Order: structure tokens, then C-alpha cells, then sequence
């Protein structure tokens, strides 16, 4: 180790299991709320309507989301699984 | 030795004045960011010039630096509403322009998605795109079309 | 923090029907004291040497 | 040894006060990162999304 010569190092204020305790709490309010929970009160909304929520503001309209839905979803989860294996493979 | 310990001195002290100076005009740099953008009008930056939807600052002079008196707009009050993504009425599908469908107990209407205020579902707050078998989550209704009753 | 828990429907939501104006403080330092230093009278005092 | 380091306490001193300064800075990095939210939200036990 570098500690042997009064080279001693600090723990965080905030371990690991905090900083996964906090990501998994925004991971929720994200997936939950949208952005209402970052912005005040934390509201509830169906993840399909935060998705046209979504795309209604690049430009595109709602009724293409809700009549390709699970093409978006399995593209989605495609997606969700290449990062993984990609992360895996620094 | 005197003049070498001196000079160290002061050359320790100028490289720790110049990471202050660093330092002040990474914040000098952000205050001027925000006075052009959340001062200068109103940022669509998210949790920018303050937590909640921002609408204005007003900016106070200090004493070496500033201060911002960010104007939020943050809801106190909320419910709880039954909702659908679309409507079936005669074989289309009615979808809300600049709303969303809310049902309390038996009547849907279309409110504003940030504020609550109902009104009736017709022809003019809605669009026609398609048929019914598409979307998943589809509820029967009828539209009122205010245009029959006046032709008449 | 405060553990709470949303209550999540796929039919369900949630939208205000009142709101706060509400006034946030933000300090931000853009300027310090400004100072001059040089040798001749740090170093030195009143010596030729 | 800390005889003579005597005269360059005042060294060690800004010296420590700068690393003391850069564990407090590191400290509150973490903060203005991930506590964002003072509430802590849960997920449905039912996944349907
Ligand atoms: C849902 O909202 C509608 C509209 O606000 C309510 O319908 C009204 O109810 C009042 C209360 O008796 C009547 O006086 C009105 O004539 C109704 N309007 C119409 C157009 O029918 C309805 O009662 C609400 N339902 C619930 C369960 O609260
Ligand atoms: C919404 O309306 C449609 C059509 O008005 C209903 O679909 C009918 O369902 C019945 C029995 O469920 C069938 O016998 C008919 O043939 C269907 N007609 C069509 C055109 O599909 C549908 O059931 C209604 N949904 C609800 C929840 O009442
Ligand atoms: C929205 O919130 C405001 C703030 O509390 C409410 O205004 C208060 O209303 C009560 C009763 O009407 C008064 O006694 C208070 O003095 C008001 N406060 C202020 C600061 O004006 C308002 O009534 C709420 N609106 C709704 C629809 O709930
Ligand atoms: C009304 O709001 C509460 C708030 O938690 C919620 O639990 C309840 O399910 C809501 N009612 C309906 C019918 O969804
Ligand atoms: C919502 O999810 C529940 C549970 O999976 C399901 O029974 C229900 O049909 C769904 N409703 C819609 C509109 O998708």
C-alpha cells in the first residue's frame, strides 16, 4: 500500500452503497414521474405517455408512438442489452 | 538564504493567487452565463436557475460578487385522474392535441397537462389518425362535432 | 432522505391543480480584493546589499 | 528535524490548509452530483411498463 509513510488516505463522506442508493432513487423518479420530480412534487405518469411526452418535443407527434409502441419497446430493449454486452467486453 | 526562502514564499503565494484567480473566473464565467440567459429572458435549462419551472431573476449587486432572485414556479397541490392515451368514437381514433384524456368517474374530458381545468372533448381539441385496432389502451366516447347543431 | 414510495398505473395519473411562487437564492462570487506585490519592498527593506 | 522545521511551519501549514481544503472540495463534488433528490423513491412490485 502508500500509507506506510504517513501518506494516509481519506474515506468519502458518501460509500458506494449511498451513491447506488441515490442513482436507483432517480432511476425510479425518472421512470415514475418524467421530470416533475426533479422540478417540485412528484407526480405519476405511464411510462408510454412520458415517451410521447417525449417526442413531442423533437418535432414529431404522439400517434406515432402509440401505433409502433412495441416496435419502439423491442428496439428499446435491443438497445438496452447491446450497451450491456458492449460494457462487458474499459 | 533569506532571499531563496523569501522567494519560495512568494511564489507559493502567487501560484495559490493564480488558482484563485483560476477559480474566480470559472464563477465569474457561470454568474455571466446566468445573468444572459436566466436574468437576459427566460432558460429552458431544466434545474438551472433554480429548482421548478423558472420564469424570471432578478439580480442584486454584492459585495465582490452577486446574487440572483430566481422566480419559480413550483405546484403545491395535486390529485389523482384515470387516464387513456387515445378514444375511439366511429372507427377513428381521437388523439388530444395540446392535451391529455382524464376521466373522474363516468365523463372524460381534456385538460391542460400542468394545471387542471376540464372541458368537453369535441372536433377542435382533438385529431383523427387512423383506426381503432392500432393502439392497446383505446376508450369508447363520442365527440360532440359543435358544427352539426350550428348548421342546423 | 424521506422514503417514500410512487404509486404507478398505466392508467393512472397525476397532474397539480395549484401552484407557489416560490423565490430561490443563489451566491455567486465573480470578484475578490486585487493586490500588488513586489520584491523590492517585501525582500529587501531599506539595504543596498 | 522539527527543530529546524520550526521556521518552515508556516509551510506546512498552507499546506495543509490547501489539502484540507481539497478533501472538503472532493467531499462536496459528490454532492451537487447525485443528491438531487431529498426523496427517496421505490419502483412497483409489478413490472409492467
Ligand atoms: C364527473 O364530472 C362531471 C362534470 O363535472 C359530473 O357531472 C355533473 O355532476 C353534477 C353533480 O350532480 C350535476 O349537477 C351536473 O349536471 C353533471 N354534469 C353533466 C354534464 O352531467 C359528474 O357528477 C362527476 N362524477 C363524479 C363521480 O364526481
Ligand atoms: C367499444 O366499442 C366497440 C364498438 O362499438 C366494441 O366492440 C364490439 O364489442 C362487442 C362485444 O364486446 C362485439 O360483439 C362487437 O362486434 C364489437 N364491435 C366492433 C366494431 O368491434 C367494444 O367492445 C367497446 N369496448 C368497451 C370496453 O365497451
Ligand atoms: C392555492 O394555494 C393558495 C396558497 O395557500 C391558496 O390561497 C389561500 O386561500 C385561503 C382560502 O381561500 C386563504 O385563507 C389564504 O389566505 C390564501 N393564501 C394566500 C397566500 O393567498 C389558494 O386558495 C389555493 N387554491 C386552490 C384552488 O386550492
Ligand atoms: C387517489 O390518490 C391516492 C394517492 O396515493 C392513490 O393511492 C389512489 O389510488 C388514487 N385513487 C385512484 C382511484 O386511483
Ligand atoms: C395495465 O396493467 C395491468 C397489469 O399488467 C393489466 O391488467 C391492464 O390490462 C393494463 N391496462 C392497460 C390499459 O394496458
Amino acid at each position: 500500500a502508500q500509507k506506510f509513510n504517513g501518506l494516509t488516505v481519506l474515506p468519502p463522506l458518501l460509500t458506494d452503497e449511498m451513491i447506488a442508493q441515490y442513482t436507483s432513487a432517480l432511476l425510479a423518479g425518472t421512470i415514475t414521474s418524467g421530470w416533475t420530480f426533479g422540478a417540485g412534487p412528484a407526480l405519476q405518469i405511464p411510462f408510454p405517455m412520458q415517451m410521447a411526452y417525449r417526442f413531442n418535443g423533437i418535432g414529431v407527434t404522439q400517434n406515432v408512438l402509440y401505433e409502433n409502441q412495441k416496435l419502439i419497446a423491442n428496439q428499446f430493449n435491443s438497445a438496452i442489452g447491446k450497451i450491456q454486452d458492449s460494457l462487458s467486453s474499459a | 538564504r533569506l532571499i531563496t526562502g523569501r522567494l519560495q514564499s512568494l511564489q507559493t503565494y502567487v501560484t495559490q493567487q493564480l488558482i484563485r484567480a483560476a477559480e474566480i473566473r470559472a464563477s465569474a464565467n457561470l454568474a455571466a452565463t446566468k445573468m444572459s440567459e436566466c436574468v437576459l429572458g427566460q432558460s429552458k435549462r431544466v434545474d438551472f436557475c433554480g429548482k421548478g419551472y423558472h420564469l424570471m431573476s432578478f439580480p442584486q449587486s454584492a459585495p465582490h460578487g452577486v446574487v440572483f432572485l430566481h422566480v419559480t414556479y413550483v405546484p403545491a397541490q395535486e390529485k389523482n385522474f384515470t387516464t387513456a392515451p387515445a378514444i375511439c368514437h366511429d372507427g377513428k381514433a381521437h388523439f388530444p392535441r395540446e392535451g391529455v384524456f382524464v376521466s373522474n368517474g363516468t365523463h372524460w374530458f381534456v385538460t391542460q397537462r400542468n394545471f387542471y381545468e376540464p372541458q368537453i372533448i369535441t372536433t377542435d381539441n382533438t385529431f383523427v389518425s387512423g383506426n381503432c385496432d392500432v393502439v392497446i389502451g383505446i376508450v369508447n366516447n363520442t365527440v360532440y362535432d359543435p358544427l352539426q347543431p350550428e348548421l342546423d | 432522505g424521506a422514503e417514500n414510495s410512487v404509486a404507478y398505473s398505466n392508467n393512472s395519473i397525476a397532474i397539480p391543480t395549484n401552484f407557489t411562487i416560490s423565490v430561490t437564492t443563489e451566491i455567486l462570487p465573480v470578484s475578490m480584493t486585487k493586490t500588488s506585490v513586489d520584491c523590492t519592498m517585501y525582500i529587501c527593506g531599506d539595504s543596498t546589499e | 528535524c522539527s527543530n529546524l522545521l520550526l521556521q518552515y511551519g508556516s509551510f506546512c501549514t498552507q499546506l495543509n490548509r490547501a489539502l484540507t481544503g481539497i478533501a472538503v472540495e472532493q467531499d462536496k463534488n459528490t454532492q451537487e452530483v447525485f443528491a438531487q433528490v431529498k426523496q427517496i423513491y421505490k419502483t412497483p412490485p409489478i413490472k409492467d411498463f
